[PDB]
């Protein structure tokens, strides 16, 4: 989640948010370069004192001028193209958990086996516990076992929502007579914290997202305690 | 082109032996457009057709844009000076150092 | 472009006094509701 | 036929400076004071 | 001609350098402002039950 | 004397006139609606309480900053006093309609301060996508109004455009081809054709949402079979378009500013200019789902969504080298719409290479609904759209008032708002990238500092506009008139007079071709 | 031609050539274009 | 002696040629200076977190303060 | 004097470096004393001293490249008056800190920050780079 004075994206904790960070530190040092030759280039150009300002070849330096950045655009695309198809393969998932965003609050539906549903809301600020985080905690966290592929299925009610957990890297619409796929990994246990990204109301800052990940036999008896 | 026809050519232009003012500013207009400080037998025959045409101040500035023609490095404009002395001082025509008109 | 002098030139007091206009001029009314949210709110 | 020449072409007199002063800072004061009245509304309502 | 930039151009970099200065510093040290720094090396952390 | 003038008006120069004061009343209302919400962002709270209000504000400084003070100035103030001049026409081909899409734009206006004035106000985003915008959960006359305010507009921008392409087409001198005509007018063209080739998809789009609102229809809630992303279809089809239209304008613009005060008798690659305006025209029509990469397409749509959204990053890129070029080796004039102009270079080709790593659809997935994408389009419009609009203001204030601005007040205007709108937009690059999303009244603690430092931006840039105002009374403060211009035998705008007359061309151009 | 003691004259004075060039014609003897110099003379009396 | 005779034309062209030479390293070299700087550091600090990494006892650690709303 | 409205067709005396021979003379009508200068330029110019020299070029022309290149002072000025109104910006931010804003929430002072910190690498916050792996899990310190 956010520290103070955060730069960058947050740390990984599932496999595709790593690949999508070293391909974010991979675009960005090609922006920089592009953003350092422009600017170097006017900086340079701007302050001759020589002129020119006659008749001039038209078409000499085009052809080179539009290859360069075609090859560069194929050096952003192969990677990115590289990890687009790298989301969707076969799972063969572990868990399937169902999220429903209505109006203003999450549901979440474990109904492979003994069915069973709960709400997350936001604790309050002044309903806060000491030491807890201003609008990120929530009443019932979202338990999922560690390091396992867990199918999951986002939809809504009524309106557009938008279940985002940055972390893991995640965010997946949530849209009324839809359902939507998205596969759910960790390699650390522990919190972590979204929010809803679409806009959805006169609360839309006001639902957050707490995954707990924590190994499977514990996983197991938080199912048979909640039940 | 290459540079002999560029350099015969304005230095041909600019000795037209019924010049008047209008083209004589094109051409010197034009010159200083190039990617280039001009010649000297053409800056010789810019001074000369000034002369004939019987203008004085349009050539001190003909000087004037050789000296700023050439930039940061100020190898350009006293060797342009030192190769056209004998036509300086055969016209009468003065440098834009010594009128005053380059000290700011 | 080059200009003209100007017709009817403007002392630097006669700058100093259209500047504190336009910013007196903008900042009451949009000062004046932001100087008090909370009176609208059912004080 | 219309006036033609420089401040003519504008549809407000430019030829005195301290009323054009006043006219331009009540036209984008106004332009500014709309949405800060708007928001006073929308929380005088509920 | 000495015009009003030769010399009032100095004038005007003492006073804006200054000006700005004096109170930027003012309004993001003396009014207050909270701007939650970093907590890395500065706030020990204390015991939550 | 008065009415016939103005409200009854049938010639361009008046209505370029009009056009440009309303869009400076509209830009301060947007300016004050900017203020509002980074008013609200500048300490952890509720400064005006629940989400709804702020979204209010939030979709009314996007809807008049959009459709109120880019357009009318840009195209319709710059068009109707420059399009007639340079192509060396007395008029436009039909003024009348040109007069009534002027005077259909302040009834636009009045609906949507009327719709943001409703009980529930509409607070949905100018993205006006259902069932937000439905008449459940805002069931009242807002929305209705919001969308009869795009209505009249869009009948204002088709209007424009017909008039636009029909008086260039057809208005030039008989021996002049289509190539031989300045750039600003191949953008105005390629602007109205793609303003007009794009609107009838949105008017469709929120007449249907209209339907769905009163009349019972069910397009789009999918308890009567409809589908939300058919919206999202059909409004991204107008909007990737409309994107575009905001933007190209602004290139004629600086592509005129810099080979005036660079001393070049033509911009370098002319033909490129043509060619690259054409093609992110023709480009734009087929990039539209980049705006929807996780609503759950199919994976080889977004590659080929990604995919061309590359080819369209390609020819803008041969446009800002054919810029640098036509910068080589000039009189460099340090102008004040020179500084703007390079300005507009930069942070454009910052805002560009923002929206090159939003292509990518994974780094999309992460940074979908973030302050990086409000980064990335405030580095393009609110830094290149408006430094555009303010290099062409800058450069033409002399021809349209006849008066010169303070050269000094102008560049100190450029200073203030080059550090304001830069300390104001490069921290959300880094909330974007943290994870704070849009639309959000309150954050959490972490994202508080660079939304601090975010809002005090915002009152620098606040201040350029209040001496921008200056800048003005000062023209009509000091009355210096112009000797003459330089250039004025490329530039057939300048070669009139300044200001020109009301009857200008009365004798045409007269160019040969044999 | 012209009514007028002046008229706008364009120039495309080397051909396949972007930008025209514009100046004012007037009356007496013939102007010329400023780079190319073909020479342009004025007869006002048309209708 | 007297003034030898100095290159006169392609000074602009000159000039532009050393320093596009000199823009092409100096953008190559802030990009690798960037990539140095920031993209190996985090590549092998996340092989370092990794290559010895045991889920049990960081579980382990993280409840025995009681954080999970599960682990009691 | 005022002269009539066209002004804008005949051509007018341009100085700048890319056009260094001007079409339209700087002074168009001439003293009496200057038409005896420009009667001597017919014969030759040898015996022409410096100040003939200097006005006949002051009459055809009005600033040399010397005058017009020099260095103004214009930069400072602008820069000084960018940071008076950035100044400005700053006493109008401080009067919305003390009347427009109210409090802050009570999650920032010095105890809650504490215990947030403490939970915050607790639950080990992204601790591979960014903020408990700057934490030291053995001396219980902060790393050095
Ligand atoms: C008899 C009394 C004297 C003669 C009349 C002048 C004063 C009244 C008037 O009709 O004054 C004339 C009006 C002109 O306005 C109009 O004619 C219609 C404007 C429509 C605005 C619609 C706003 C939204 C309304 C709906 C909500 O002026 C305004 O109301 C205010 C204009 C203030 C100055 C604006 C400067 C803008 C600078 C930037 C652009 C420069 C363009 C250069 C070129
Ligand atoms: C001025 C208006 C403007 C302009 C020009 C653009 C231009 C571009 N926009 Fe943007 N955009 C918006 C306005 C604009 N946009 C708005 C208002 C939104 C918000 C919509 C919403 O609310 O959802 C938006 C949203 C938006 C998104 C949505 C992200 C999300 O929310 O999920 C994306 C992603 O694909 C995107 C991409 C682009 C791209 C790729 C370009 C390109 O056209 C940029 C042009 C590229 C360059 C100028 C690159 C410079 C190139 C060179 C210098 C050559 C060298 C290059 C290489 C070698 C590679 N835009
Ligand atoms: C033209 C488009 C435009 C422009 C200029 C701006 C300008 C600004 N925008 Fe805006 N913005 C949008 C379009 C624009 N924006 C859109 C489309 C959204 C998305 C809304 C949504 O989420 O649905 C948005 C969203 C948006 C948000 C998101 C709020 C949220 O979602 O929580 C924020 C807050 O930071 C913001 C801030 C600003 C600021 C601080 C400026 C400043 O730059 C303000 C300064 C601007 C000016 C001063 C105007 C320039 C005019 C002049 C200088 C005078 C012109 C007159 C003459 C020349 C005569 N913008
Ligand atoms: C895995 C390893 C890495 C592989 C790298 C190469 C992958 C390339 C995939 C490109 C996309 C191919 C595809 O199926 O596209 C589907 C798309 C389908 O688009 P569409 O027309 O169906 O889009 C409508 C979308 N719905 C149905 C949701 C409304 O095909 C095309 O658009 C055209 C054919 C493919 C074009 C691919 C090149 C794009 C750039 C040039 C455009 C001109
Ligand atoms: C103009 C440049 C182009 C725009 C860049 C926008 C993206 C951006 O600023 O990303 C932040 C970037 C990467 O962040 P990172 O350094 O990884 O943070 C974690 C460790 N410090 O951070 C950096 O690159 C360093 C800080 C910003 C430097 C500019
Ligand atoms: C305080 C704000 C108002 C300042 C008024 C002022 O000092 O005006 C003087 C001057 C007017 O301009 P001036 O330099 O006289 O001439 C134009 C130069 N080409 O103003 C300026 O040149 C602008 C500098 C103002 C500094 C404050
Ligand atoms: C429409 C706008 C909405 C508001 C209505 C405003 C109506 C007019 C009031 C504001 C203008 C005004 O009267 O300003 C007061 C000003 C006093 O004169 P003052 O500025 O002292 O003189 C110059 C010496 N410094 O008065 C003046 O400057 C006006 C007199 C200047 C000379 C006028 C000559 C007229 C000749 C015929
Ligand atoms: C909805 C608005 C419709 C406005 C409309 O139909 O205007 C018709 C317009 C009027 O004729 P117009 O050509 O503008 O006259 C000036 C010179 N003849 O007629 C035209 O401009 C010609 C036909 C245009 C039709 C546009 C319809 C929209
Ligand atoms: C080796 C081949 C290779 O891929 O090298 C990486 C890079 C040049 O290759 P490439 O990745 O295409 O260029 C950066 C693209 N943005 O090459 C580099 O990043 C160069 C790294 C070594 C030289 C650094 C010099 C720094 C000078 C300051
Ligand atoms: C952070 C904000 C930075 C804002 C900078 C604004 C600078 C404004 C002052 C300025 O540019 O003054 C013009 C001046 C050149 O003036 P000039 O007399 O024409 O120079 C010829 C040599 N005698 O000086 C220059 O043009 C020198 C370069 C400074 C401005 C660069 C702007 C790039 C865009
Ligand atoms: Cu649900 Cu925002
Ligand atoms: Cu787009
Ligand atoms: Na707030
Ligand atoms: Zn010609």
């Amino acid at each position: 989640m956010a520290y103070p004075f955060q730069l960058g994206l947050q740390d990984a904790t599932s496999p595709i948010m790593e690949e999508l960070m070293n391909f974010h530190d991979h675009t960005l040092m090609i922006v920089f370069l592009i953003s350092s030759l422009v600017l170097y280039i006017i900086s340079l150009m701007l302050t001759t004192k020589l002129t020119h300002t006659s008749t001039m070849d038209a078409q000499e330096v085009e052809t080179i001028w539009t290859i360069l950045p075609a090859v560069i655009l194929i050096m952003i695309a192969l990677p990115s193209l590289r990890i687009l198809y790298m989301m969707d393969e076969i799972n063969n998932p572990v868990l399937t958990v169902k999220t429903m965003g209505h109006q203003w609050y999450w549901s979440y539906e474990y109904t492979d086996y003994e069915d069973l549903c709960f709400d997350s809301y936001m604790i309050p600020t002044n309903d806060l516990k000491p030491g807890e985080l201003r609008l990120l905690e929530v009443d019932n966290r979202v338990v999922l076992p560690m390091e396992l592929p867990i199918r999951m299925l986002i939809s809504s009610e009524d309106v557009l929502h938008s279940w985002a957990v940055p972390s893991l890297g995640l965010k997946t619409d949530a849209i009324p007579g839809r359902l939507n796929q998205a596969t759910v990994t960790s390699n650390r246990p522990g919190l972590f914290y979204g929010q809803c990204s679409e806009i959805c109301g006169s609360n839309h800052s006001f639902m957050p997202i707490v995954l707990e990940m924590v190994p499977l036999k514990y996983f197991e008896n938080w199912s048979a305690s909640m039940i | 082109e290459t540079d002999e026809e560029f350099d015969a050519r304005w230095v041909t232009y600019f000795n037209k032996p019924d010049i008047d003012a209008w083209e004589l500013r094109k051409g010197m207009n034009t010159l200083v457009g190039y990617d280039l400080v001009p010649e000297p037998k053409i800056i010789d025959a810019a001074l000369r057709a000034c002369r004939r045409l019987n203008d004085f101040a349009s050539a001190v500035r003909i000087l004037e844009v050789v000296k700023d023609k050439a930039g940061p490095h100020k190898e350009i404009y006293p060797y342009v000076i030192q190769e056209l002395r004998p036509t300086l001082n055969e016209l009468g025509i003065s440098t834009p150092e010594e009128l005053g008109l380059d000290k700011v | 472009v080059s200009a003209k002098p100007a017709k009817t030139p403007t002392s630097a007091v006669e700058q100093a006094v259209g500047i504190s206009a336009i910013v007196v001029g903008f900042m009451v009314p949009a000062g004046w509701v932001l100087a008090h949210l909370e009176s609208y709110k059912k004080s | 036929h219309y006036e033609e020449g420089p401040g003519k072409n504008l549809p407000f007199s430019v030829e005195n400076k301290w009323r054009l002063l006043a006219m331009m800072t009540v036209y984008f004061g106004s332009g500014f004071a709309a949405p800060f009245f708007i928001v006073r509304h929308q929380l005088l309502k509920k | 001609a000495p015009s009003f930039h030769d010399k009032y151009g100095n004038a005007i970099l003492a006073g804006g350098a200054i000006f700005c200065v004096s109170t930027w510093t003012y309004t993001a040290t003396q009014i207050g402002i909270e701007w939650n720094m970093s907590p890395v090396g500065r706030v020990t952390p204390k015991e939550w039950r | 004397m008065f009415i016939n003038r103005w409200l009854f008006s049938t010639n361009h120069k008046d209505i370029g006139t009009l056009y440009l004061l309303f869009g400076a009343w509209a830009g301060m209302v947007g300016t004050a609606l900017s203020i509002l919400i980074r008013a609200e962002l500048g300490q952890p709270g509720a400064l005006l309480g629940d989400d709804q209000i702020y979204n209010v504000i939030v979709t009314a400084h996007a809807f008049v900053m959009i459709f109120f003070m880019v357009m009318p100035m840009m195209i319709g103030g710059f068009g109707n006093w420059l399009v007639p001049l340079m192509i060396g026409a007395p008029d436009m081909a039909f003024p009348r309609m040109n007069n009534m899409s002027f005077w259909l734009l302040p009834p636009s206006f009045l609906l949507l301060l009327a719709s943001s004035m409703v009980e529930a106000g509409a607070g949905t985003g100018w993205t006006v996508y259902p069932p937000l915008a439905g008449n459940l959960a805002h069931a009242g006359a807002s929305v209705d109004l919001t969308i009869f305010s795009l209505h009249l507009a869009g009948v204002s921008s088709i209007l424009g455009a017909i008039n636009f392409i029909t008086t260039i087409i057809n208005m030039k001198p008989p021996a002049m081809t289509q190539y031989q005509t300045p750039l600003f007018v191949w953008s105005v063209l390629i602007t109205a054709v793609l303003l007009l080739l794009s609107l009838p998809v949105l008017a469709a789009g929120i007449t249907m949402l209209l339907t769905d609102r009163n009349l019972n229809t069910t397009f789009f809630d999918p308890a009567g079979g409809g589908d939300p992303i058919l919206y999202q279809h059909l409004f991204w089809f107008f909007g990737h378009p409309e994107v575009y239209i905001l933007i190209l304008p602004g290139f004629g613009i600086i592509s005129h500013v810099v080979t005036y005060y660079s001393g070049k008798k033509e911009p370098f690659g002319y033909m490129g200019m043509v060619w690259a305006m054409m093609s992110i025209g023709f480009l734009g029509f087929i990039v539209w789902a980049h705006h929807m990469f996780t609503v759950g397409l199919d994976v080889d749509t977004r590659a080929y969504f990604t995919s061309a959204t590359m080819i369209i990053a390609i020819p803008t890129g041969v446009k800002v080298f054919s810029w640098l070029a036509t910068l080589h080796g000039g009189n460099i004039k340090w102008s004040p719409a020179m500084l703007w102009a390079l300005g507009f270079i930069f942070l454009f080709t910052v805002g560009g290479l923002t929206g090159i790593v939003l292509s990518n659809s994974s780094l999309d997935i992460v940074l979908h609904d973030t302050y990086y994408v409000v980064a990335h389009f405030h580095y393009v419009l609110s830094m290149g759209a408006v430094f555009a609009i303010m290099a062409g203001f800058v450069h033409w204030f002399p021809l349209f008032s006849g008066f010169t601005l303070d050269d000094t007040w102008a560049k100190a205007h450029f200073a203030i708002m080059f550090v304001g709108v830069n300390m104001t937009f490069f921290p959300q690059h880094f909330l974007g990238l943290s994870g704070m999303p849009r639309r959000y009244s309150d954050y959490p603690d972490a994202y508080t500092t660079w939304n601090t430092v975010s809002s005090m931006g915002s009152f620098i840039s606040l201040t350029a506009v209040l001496i921008m105002i200056f800048m003005i009374w000062e023209a009509f403060a000091s009355k210096r008139e112009v000797m003459s211009v330089s250039y004025a035998s490329t530039n057939l705008e300048w070669l009139h007079g300044c200001p020109p007359p009301y009857h200008t061309f009365e004798e045409p151009t007269y160019v040969k071709v044999k | 031609p012209s009514i007028s003691n002046k008229r706008i004259v364009g120039c495309i004075c080397e051909e396949d050539n972007c930008t025209v060039i514009w100046f004012w014609l007037h009356k007496g003897e013939s102007q010329r274009c400023p780079n190319c110099g073909t020479h342009y003379k004025l007869v006002p009396h048309q209708m | 002696a007297l003034l030898p005779k100095p290159q006169m034309r392609g000074l602009l062209a000159k000039r532009l040629r050393v320093h596009i030479a000199g823009a092409f390293i100096v953008a190559l070299g802030v990009a690798a200076a960037y990539k140095f700087g920031v993209a190996e550091p985090r590549k092998k600090a996340y092989a370092e977190f990794y290559r010895n990494y045991d889920s049990m006892k960081d579980f382990e650690e993280m409840r025995k303060a009681g954080i999970f709303q599960s682990a009691k | 004097s005022v002269v009539k409205s066209e002004d804008y067709a005949f051509p007018t005396y341009a100085d700048r470096r890319d056009y260094p021979l001007p079409d339209v003379a700087h002074v168009t009508m001439l003293s009496a004393s200057q038409k005896a200068l420009k009667e001597k330029e017919k014969a030759d110019w040898s015996s022409l001293s410096r100040d003939e020299k200097v006005q006949l070029y002051r009459i055809q022309f009005n600033e040399s490249f010397a005058e017009m290149n020099r260095g103004t002072n214009e930069w400072k000025t602008v820069v000084g008056m960018a940071m008076f109104f950035i100044g400005f910006t700053a006493l109008v931010l401080i009067w919305e800190k003390s009347y427009v804003y109210g409090p802050i929430p009570h999650t920032f002072d010095r105890d809650w920050v504490a215990m947030q910190t403490k939970r915050m690498l607790d639950m080990k916050a992204n601790p591979i780079q960014g903020f408990s792996a700057k934490w030291d899990y053995d001396k219980n310190e902060w790393k050095k």
